RNA sequence: UACUAAGUGGAAAAGGAUGUGAAAGUGCUAAAACAGCAAGGAUGUUGGCUUAGAAGCAGCCAUCGUUUAAAGAGUGCGUAA
RNA sequence: ACCUCGAUGUCGACUCAUCUCAUCCUCGAGCUGAAGCAGGUUCGAAGGGUUCGGCUGUUCGCCGAUUAAAGAGAUACGUG
């Protein structure tokens, strides 16, 4: 469960995911990457599910990079609570993924295994994923 | 056709042969008659199982890579290929090749030479 | 390709009358009739001992029709010259069949007696009680008879009991 | 590629030009153990059994200015059995082996700038 | 017969067909029959 | 002038599919292409630890080499093996 | 908090039921770690049926004895 050690403000305004791709747009650490095609809010739980799935289907020498990080938190008012009396308490942390940001990258294991590994990582995420390679 | 495992000094048993119709009791003498030159060593036999009943049999050499262990002066090879423990020269390799030329289907003797290297690589023994 | 495959036939006894929509094939055995659906996108040509089917366009159904009726003409010719046969291995503990007139009766495992009517043009013989041979001049009819005889006792996977086809292997299971 | 095929056709044509005897066989129902056994029983560098392409064999034959062998290499299974100097013992050896086999056909070959028939192969042993 | 929203071959012998404008998977092994692709 | 065969049009997602049309590249092919059919499809050996046992198809020590057109410590099934 | 505070009677029970299928029984079929009997799961199917009691206002619920079965809901949580 990825989580910032401390934050200055407990309850920040939500960060929009509509728009193009700001940073993390091109594979620059590995050479295959899982790009997104639909901006959405994805939480640290989905990262851990996808990262554990990919790691289980990885090998003994493969190496991985995690680009996105859940910096921003989100709140949720408790159930059966009527409107008013202030904002709710922070519940879960979500990373803002825009259309075009490379989320996961893999290297150092043959080609066939990485496509399968990226596939299982993207089936754990709500965004519509697509595979990209690193420019020579 | 059956490749059956029988000890050189003890080959009278074996029920599987009886299923094909082989005359087991008459043929026991033939099995034991031509293996006394290699007593104690385990020698499998190939049997031309068929209905002619004149079952021609051929003996067979003990499996390889046990003489590699004897020549390397070690009982069991390394459990990792990278760690090299045993060393074998060309003279010990060539004695095995001319010994094992009978069972091998190679035309030349250098082909049998590089069989020793081939099985030594599996054992991890350096070819010096 | 099936459409562009030769259909070399000897003129010894097999003739093929091509009407508008009524193909007639006559030979050693009975005559086989094939109906042509209207507006068929494929024209036959009748040279000496060679029939060639050609098409007018590159449509999907045009290609599909060109292949299917070449096979049908091949199948019709083969049945007229030498016929078709199917072999059924009826195997079991008390299973046996025999033929009386036009009805083939079986006693597989059923309290109610089993009778089966034989259609026209097909002859079924029973040399041995465990054996049935269906011989005919139309492939689909003998196939329909074979499968409709089978439907009474489909071969089960635990033992060999059933109306098996010949040289047909079934996956075995061990019901301890 | 084309250059390798050109090199291949040239060398086989040269080999059949400098040779003296040829016989064609089929590859129907004999084991690889048996195939290795035939190699050791010949043991002569003049005698050589080889799988050749049907197309490459005819094209090398055109370059060899020979004739009449075409009927052998048509709709058939083709072997090449080249013999240098003496070929009768090779033919005798292969004839003994096919008798030891289960089934075998045997197609006409070429020797001494002359061609033979199937029965002529029976007496060439 | 197995009804699934997604159908994919299980073993290399499984073959995809289109019957009655519905995609099914047929194979020698009857345990690998899928539908509703 | 093309496209659709779904009444789609005339409501929907993650996911799945030899539906079909267009385009841009690349491999082989009348020195014969692909599928299918007919043949072979190997030897040391069943390598060795290992496992009651595995030895073409348990985990391994790895992931051999020759003959040869081809052949794999095997493609599965399968055999206690 | 959009209709109704110049009035829309709100639980349960009784009577009468009707409709939907995400089917409890009956009907058909595929797979099974389906020998047979009895099962499990999925698919198709709404024509009919779907019990009586003890305690509690009770819906619910537990228990008793049967049944092929004692289905899930909607209809102003149907119906003064
Ligand atoms: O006033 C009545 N019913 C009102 C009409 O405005 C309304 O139907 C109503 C019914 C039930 C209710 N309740 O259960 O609290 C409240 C309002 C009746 Cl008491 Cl006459
Ligand atoms: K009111
Ligand atoms: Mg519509
Ligand atoms: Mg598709
Ligand atoms: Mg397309
Ligand atoms: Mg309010
Ligand atoms: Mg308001
Ligand atoms: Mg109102
Ligand atoms: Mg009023
Ligand atoms: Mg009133
Ligand atoms: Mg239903
Ligand atoms: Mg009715
Ligand atoms: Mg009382
Ligand atoms: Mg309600
Ligand atoms: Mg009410
Ligand atoms: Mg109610
Ligand atoms: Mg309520
Ligand atoms: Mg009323
Ligand atoms: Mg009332
Ligand atoms: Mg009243
Ligand atoms: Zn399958």
């Amino acid at each position: 469960m990825l989580q910032p050690k401390r934050t200055k403000y407990r309850k920040p305004h939500n960060v929009s995911y509509e728009g193009k791709a700001k940073g993390n747009s091109y594979v620059a650490f590995g050479e295959y990457g899982l790009v997104a095609t639909k901006g959405n809010w994805i939480d640290a739980r989905a990262i851990e599910s996808a990262r554990i799935a990919i790691s289980k289907c990885l090998g003994k020498t493969g190496k991985m990079w995690i680009r996105i990080f859940p910096h921003m938190s989100k709140t949720k008012k408790p159930l059966e609570v009527r409107m008013g009396s202030g904002k709710g308490n922070p519940e879960f942390w979500v990373a803002v993924v825009k259309q075009g940001t490379v989320m996961f990258e893999v290297a150092n294991i043959p080609e066939s295994q990485m496509i399968k590994a990226l596939t299982r990582a993207g089936h754990k995420l709500p965004v519509t994923w697509k595979i990209l390679k690193r420019e020579e | 056709i059956a490749k059956i495992n029988l000890l050189g000094g003890q080959a009278k048993p074996g029920p599987a042969l009886a299923s094909v119709g082989i005359n087991m009791g008459e043929f026991t003498k033939q099995f034991n008659e031509k293996t006394k030159d290699k007593q104690g060593e385990m020698i499998p036999c190939v049997i031309t199982a068929y209905n002619d009943k004149s079952f021609d049999f051929i003996l067979k050499t003990t499996p390889v890579s046990i003489l590699l262990k004897q020549a390397a002066k070690l009982e069991k090879g390394a459990k990792n290929a990278k760690t090299i423990v045993g060393k074998i020269t060309m003279a010990k390799a060539k004695e095995i090749a001319q010994y094992k030329l009978v069972d091998l289907n190679a035309n030349t003797v250098e082909a049998a030479l590089k069989m020793v290297l081939g099985t030594a690589k599996q054992m991890g023994i350096e070819v010096i | 390709k099936i459409g562009n495959r030769t259909i070399t036939l000897d003129p010894a006894k097999v003739n093929l009358n091509f009407q508008k929509d009524h193909i007639a094939v006559k030979g050693p055995l009975g005559q086989i009739e094939l109906k042509l659906p209207p507006n068929l996108p494929l024209k036959f040509e009748l040279k000496d001992n060679n029939l060639q089917i050609t098409r007018n366009n590159e449509l999907k159904q045009s290609k599909i029709f060109h292949g299917t009726y070449n096979a049908l003409i091949t199948n019709a010719i083969i049945g007229v010259t030498q016929g078709f046969e199917k072999k059924l291995r009826l195997v079991g503990v008390g299973y046996r069949a025999n033929v009386e007139g036009e009805t083939l009766n079986l006693q597989l495992g059923y309290s109610h007696p089993i009778k089966e009517k034989i259609p026209k043009g097909l002859t079924v013989k029973v040399e041995k009680n465990t054996e049935i041979t269906i011989s005919g001049i139309s492939k689909e009819l003998v196939g329909q008879f074979a499968t409709e005889v089978r439907k009474w006792r489909k071969p089960e996977p635990y033992k060999g009991k059933g109306v098996l086809y010949f040289d047909e292997v079934i996956v075995r299971k061990a019901g301890k | 590629a084309k250059k390798d095929k050109a090199q291949q056709v040239a060398d086989v044509s040269h080999l059949l030009s400098t040779s003296a005897g040829f016989v064609i066989f089929d590859y129907t129902s004999m084991s690889a153990i048996e195939a290795t056994s035939i190699r050791k029983k010949l043991f002569k560098n003049g005698s050589k059994i080889k799988v050749i392409k049907n197309n490459i064999l005819r094209r090398a034959l055109k370059a060899g200015k020979f004739e009449g062998i075409d009927e052998t290499a048509i709709k058939g299974k083709l072997a090449v059995a080249v013999g240098v100097n003496e070929i009768v013992e090779t033919l005798k050896a292969v004839d003994g082996v096919v008798k030891a086999k289960e089934a075998m056909n045997f197609v006409c070959g070429y020797f001494d700038n002359r061609a033979f028939n199937s029965a002529d192969l029976e007496k060439i042993a | 017969m197995k009804v699934r929203a997604s159908v994919k071959p299980i073993c290399k012998d499984c073959k995809i067909i289109k019957r009655h404008q519905i995609v099914r998977v047929i194979c020698k092994t009857q345990k690998h029959k899928q539908r509703q692709g």
